[PDB]
């Protein structure tokens, strides 16, 4: 069974009673791909990290080693990828 | 017309009008189940003892409906969305994608 | 089970006094069918999938407004109005 | 007219099982039938998929509504004749509809 680990981050760790950052071991169903993701806000050029973690099999993340947002100008950016800790760094485009 | 099986279905959140609270994904392949559950119920058809009994009954009492083709195996997908307070939330929604169908 | 709700049109078979028990939400809905005919209904909604159902789809072909609440018998106070 | 459990007594002599089954003579199997409308209430124990499909159907009628089927079934034991005239007791799962819902 393929293993996957992602960077974990939660800006609302407090109100959610969770760690703020760390590592997350992903668990997937059989034959299902495993991904990581990052989400953040970009207000006034200042990047505000919202969440990072594991993400279930989703074709939008297939075979991407880099985590790149695929939405022009959203209020909340998102990217996902397929590789261990591939959400460590992220960019827009 | 056709036998009970999986059919394609892409749910596009913009078309449902949810692209404002769902940050990701833009949509997903949900699929659906459709098709007849004919007598005698085909082996390869995933069928419960009840569906079998009902199918037999329907063969001699048309007032009793046939079994129905529905999802018997499903998988989850992750979604990222904004709650009432514009706060970002992660949820792995279970049973969102039809993996296999059967007569029930 | 923590929540009791009024139900009308959506009552389960084990409904007593037009109320139902759930662990999710109570709801009320107003709907306009093929004709300008309006009807009101209410009941219990399981927690799972309630975000989808309470939000509903603004692209539905028929006009309707569903509202949700989460305290005991609360749906008696929901008075949904059709969308413009 | 919405999804619910309906009566259905299965007489074994009516479906040709009485020559095989010594007891009981038949049993209450019930069946599920009825519309899965929006919204799907608690007692319909619907999956998220059925909920999403109902909403898509409401947007596009080309996509069928969810279907009313048994969401909980129970077992019943039955007595059969062994090739020795030996009455054998066997349990059969999923024979009786305990609950109906939209899937």
């Amino acid at each position: 069974a393929e293993t996957r680990e992602c960077i974990y981050y939660n800006a609302n760790w407090e109100l959610e009673r969770t760690n703020q950052s760390g590592l997350e071991r992903c668990e997937g169903e059989q034959d299902k791909r495993l991904h990581c993701y990052a989400s953040w806000r970009n207000s006034s050029g200042t990047i505000e990290l919202v969440k990072k973690g594991c993400w279930l099999d989703d074709f939008n993340c297939y075979d991407r080693q880099e985590c790149v947002a695929t939405e022009e100008n959203p209020q909340v950016y998102f990217c996902c990828c397929e590789g261990n800790f591939c959400n460590e760094r992220f960019t827009h485009l | 017309k056709s036998s009970c099986k999986r059919h394609p279905l892409y749910v596009d959140f913009s078309d449902v009008g949810w692209n404002d609270w769902i940050v990701a994904p833009p949509g997903y392949h949900a699929f659906y189940c459709h098709g007849e559950c004919p007598f005698p119920l085909a082996d390869h058809l995933n069928s419960t003892n009840h569906a079998i009994v009902q199918t037999l009954v329907n063969s001699v009492n048309s007032k009793i409906p046939k079994a129905c083709c529905v999802p018997t195996e499903l998988s989850a997908i992750s979604m990222l969305y904004l709650d009432e307070n514009e706060k970002v939330v992660l949820k792995n929604y279970q049973d969102m994608v039809v993996e296999g169908c059967g007569c029930r | 089970p923590f929540l009791k709700c009024y139900c009308s049109g959506h009552c389960p078979d084990d409904a007593i006094n037009n109320t139902c028990i759930t662990n999710g939400h109570c709801f009320a809905i107003i709907e306009e069918d093929d004709q300008g005919e309006t009807t009101l209904a209410s009941g219990c909604m399981k927690y799972e999938g309630s975000d989808f159902q309470c939000k509903d789809s603004p692209k539905a072909q028929l006009r309707r407004t569903i509202e949700c609440c989460r305290t005991n018998l609360c749906n008696q106070y929901l008075q949904p109005t059709l969308p413009p």
